[PDB]
């Protein structure tokens, strides 16, 4: 996918664009797991 | 039965009853001809194509056949009368009228 | 006894109130939105026989204890009911002090403001949470969708809206509700089965019936040929153990319950099916959003969990949509939690704590503050 | 049983169809442009329970009978509906044979031709009136204005155009419509009141609400200071008997319904207020017509009957117009009938019978005749 | 006003000019009453 | 990181701003001259939702984002709009520092000077390009023509002039504009199709329609016999997929849109067709330039790309010109770029760098410098 690396290296907020570009309607979830990590 | 122009099927000469949902059909091996519904001469039928004046119209590759068909629901003597499917290819034309007599 | 706080991700799922925390993964709170009243009072030694512990125990007390939603129609008729509902939450299952954990607040549209006004202040006074926040249940499934574009079809716990969206962009004008609740289907079910040979009215009787729907009741894509199927199809013709111990026989109902969501004739409702509410919405949408929808035809609402849900969704849109465009309704299995999930998200969205309802902000502007430039 | 004939001055006021005769003074016909469908059919002995007598009875049958405009958007979607609508007219309230009385025909612009084509022929066949004629509702208010110069602002039964004129001289290029209908305002009203604590969707529910607007709903010239006024102004804060018998309370809405005609943000419409549609029209007008307008700023449309209608009209033009010029909008109270009145006139204009649509003329040229050099 | 007499004595059609000159946008109405008279 | 520089061949094609470099071959910049405003603001987590990234993305945001040309009438009403327009260019698609690359500046006549004044200075301050320069779009197609003699008919991106020339020699006196823009044709199209059964007003609705013209809309040489043709000619009678997914049917319009450039009666414009603007110009030209014209009857303007463009051009000139003389209108297919091309040329004309607008020159003489003996 690279969505992992590309979102970690995505522009800080535009993980919006990258997640929802690569199908990740759960940028919600991408960040929420990243938050269970960064909570 | 009756002579055929294109009209491998022909929109019939409907001696229907009132309520007889009647399907005037040119199921004809089919540019595919455009159909021209007419009662009257200044007078279209598309402005009257409604649930009582309804159409199924679709081509076949297997038989090169296209269906013009006209189911007539709630048949009424007001629509007892003459009707027409003038059909034209990119080159030809076909003009022959047919009957709707909504009896009763 | 820890770091700053965890927002409270509290979610009164239209039928059940539910909740976890920010960043949580499972609403640790889930349970009925009812209140319960015994009748008789057999003189009974001792005590412990609460009038109103409905929460998640009172269905244990079903029968003698009756039923009360406050937000009966997604409409809180009463609030001390819901008040102690919260306390129950935050003290038995949340068993947690509001005062130190933020919380976002789930809400569907159509509310007259004072509902939230009151809920808000009282949640600061009774609760003194570090700060609250409110958010449309609809929107909260929306991010919850994450397909920021497209409508979502929220027919959930007991709710129903269409939520046209567009990279977060939704048109309220095109947005709508369908009064239908799975409770409603419940209703017609009682209607039918009872008249069909059954005497099924009682509160927990409604309990069983709702269970029935959510376990067995379905819908078949078609109806009329699917009606002939019903005419003799023995497979459906299945009786299910009535939780008395009976085995309540079932046939055409299983499906003839929900489907009316497309034909409130059965509920007799003047309204129209949920599909063409989608479609007239979309037509309201801009010219070519519509394909956006097609890809974004997000259903939402677990009670709608039935079979073929999309099956119809697509077939009728089709029946209405230009085949030119390619449709795709979107419904995760986990639609109940979805709303909770996205709320977890947003609230958990640390770049966003600015929004939460601070005690003070309300204090200076009272509750009315909530409204403008905030909710 | 009399002399030659009286032309039929038949006027489908965008909401109601209305009519009198040539030289008449009051449209003896006035009533809703709806069709009505009951749902249930309680088996009911006997008959007389028409499906579709909407005309002016069916609101008696409101609720069980639903609602249908044919010209829903000033757009006749269906015509046998409107057909028997006419017959109803000409046989119950007109109770009169078309065949022997001429008639002019009210129409707004923007119609695709076949609409009139069909209406025309069928009105000769079903009707055999001595001869018909058609005329733009817009134009028919225009003479109806009699200020042959200047625009008119037709926001009427449910319609909206600007009608720049000039001793009869109007520029279609500068001429425009505003999709807004009092129905539209109706809409946002339902939106608000319902969400504000009300459950108001039903057809005749819309009936009540439209009644509400046309009886009580208004607008205040200003908004923002007029918003603060709303912030506590108790005088407005008036509840009105809901025709159930309820007394539907009313505040800021009364006015916050219509005013959006200047700000479709509230309807969310991309469009712009009716005033600057006037103003951009006028600017389109020649250099010094504009003062003509100012004197001729004729409003039209009763639903716009609200308070301050001109009040704003002038104030904003002002806000836009050079004070150099002196403005004057023109709106009679009787704007509904005005259109009827001027149509009475024209048709009644005996120096003008040459125009009427003769059976024959159509016969030789079918309907298509209508179009060129005639309408 | 004299609009009455001046329109009765107005040039036959230019009652247009006279009515609309003397404020009578209802030359429409002037004739329609004259027509209720001459109908 | 290279040699001296490449002039910036930046070309705000009346509809799109475009550009490459000196000596370039394809304007690497091409995109709409609009600004876009969403309405609703669905509360949307996060950001990235620009108000005004129109450039070439915002049509992605069409609908919710509205439309804004600064040079709406070839008239820059606003400039920070166009300012960031440039920056967008020079930083996203030019993604290049102005400060180090010269640039010539495309402009049509009729501009009040301060337009360029301001554009100039600000382009030195915000931009610090090594030096600028400005040049009439008209002239820039002219060399762009390279037939230094003869008029050119610039009806381009959205522009219209006649450009009599003569080995570089043009008479401004005889030179003219036709306010017509393909946008204008757009307009009448909306007029017709909408009234003809369509509801087509929205910004990107205009987008679709302009697409429609530039893909399908045409003109037939003749009209009246070509009108009878229209009377039944089924071939034209073609519906085109509306980008909703609809298939917008098309007939007589396809051509009845543009042709009015010869008869603004349809636009109602007092003006006269583009052909006789050519002809009265030429008659203004000296006695025997006229044959020069004939050989040099250079059309310009892609939107005019339609069929028969010259076909008429010649036929009517004929109808007016003495057959004695032999006519030849001149229009490359590549007329959009032509202007860019000739600008590339001139600016790229290394024997010509003396002309460019130096920071200093402006500094000593401020902007007013630009005017005399320079532009």
């Amino acid at each position: 996918e690279d969505v992992w690396e590309i979102l970690r290296q995505a522009p800080p907020s535009e993980y919006e664009r990258i997640a929802f570009q690569y199908g990740v309607t759960d940028l919600r979830g991408m960040l929420k797991r990243l938050k269970g990590m960064r909570r | 039965d009756d002579p055929i122009g294109l009209f491998v099927m022909r929109p019939q000469d409907g001696e229907v009853t009132v309520g007889g949902s009647i399907t005037f059909s040119a199921r004809v091996a089919g540019k595919p001809p455009v159909v021209k519904w007419f009662k009257g001469k200044w007078v279209d039928l598309s402005s009257k194509v409604g649930q009582h004046l309804q159409l199924h119209d679709s081509y076949d590759r297997a038989s090169k056949v296209y269906l013009f068909e006209l189911h007539i629901t709630d048949a009424q003597p007001a629509f007892t009368g003459s009707y027409r499917c003038e059909v034209s290819t990119k080159d030809k034309f076909d003009c022959s009228n047919f009957n709707l007599t909504v009896h009763e | 006894d820890d770091e700053e706080t965890t927002a409270l991700v509290c979610d009164n799922g239209s039928g059940l109130v539910k909740a976890g925390f920010a960043g949580d993964d499972a609403p640790r709170a889930v349970f009925p939105s009812i209140v319960g009243r015994p009748r008789h009072q057999g003189v009974m030694v001792g005590m412990g026989q609460k009038d109103s512990y409905v929460g998640d125990e009172a269905q244990s007390k079903r029968g003698i204890l009756t039923l009360k939603y406050p937000i009966e129609h997604g409409i809180i008729t009463n609030w001390d009911d819901m008040e102690k509902i919260w306390h129950h939450t935050f003290y038995n299952e949340l068993r947690v002090a509001p005062e130190e954990h933020p919380t976002l607040l789930t809400e569907a549209p159509l509310n007259p403001k004072a509902n939230r006004e009151k809920m808000t202040q009282i949640m600061f006074e009774t609760f003194n949470v570090p700060a609250m926040y409110v958010a449309i249940q609809a929107v909260l499934s929306l991010y919850a969708s994450g397909r920021t574009t497209g409508i979502v079809l929220d027919s959930g716990d007991g709710v129903t809206h269409n939520v046209p969206i567009y990279e977060g962009y939704a048109l309220p004008h095109a947005i709508m509700r369908l009064d239908l609740a799975g409770r409603d289907l419940t209703d017609y079910l009682m209607k039918i089965l009872t008249e069909r040979g059954y005497s099924f009215v009682t509160t927990a009787e409604r309990e069983i019936v709702r269970d029935i729907k959510e376990k067995l009741c379905y819908v078949a894509l078609d109806f009329e040929n699917e009606m002939a199927t019903a005419a003799s199809s023995s497979s459906l013709e299945k009786s299910y153990e009535l939780p008395d111990g009976q085995v309540i026989t079932i046939g055409n109902e299983r499906f003839r319950c929900p489907e009316t969501l497309f034909q409130p004739s059965f509920i007799g409702m003047e309204s129209a099916g949920i599909h063409e509410t989608t479609y007239n919405s979309i037509m309201k949408c801009d010219i070519d959003i519509r394909k956006d929808l097609y890809a974004n035809n997000v259903l939402s609402g677990g009670t709608t969990m039935y079979p073929g849900i999309a099956d119809r969704m697509q077939k009728e849109i089709t029946a209405l949509a230009p085949s030119t465009m390619k449709i795709k309704i979107i419904a995760p299995p986990e639609r109940k939690y979805s709303v909770w999930i996205g709320g977890s998200i947003l609230a958990s969205l640390s770049t966003f704590q600015q929004m939460w309802i601070s005690k003070q902000e309300y204090d200076e502007a009272g509750p009315s503050i909530v409204h403008r430039k905030c909710f």
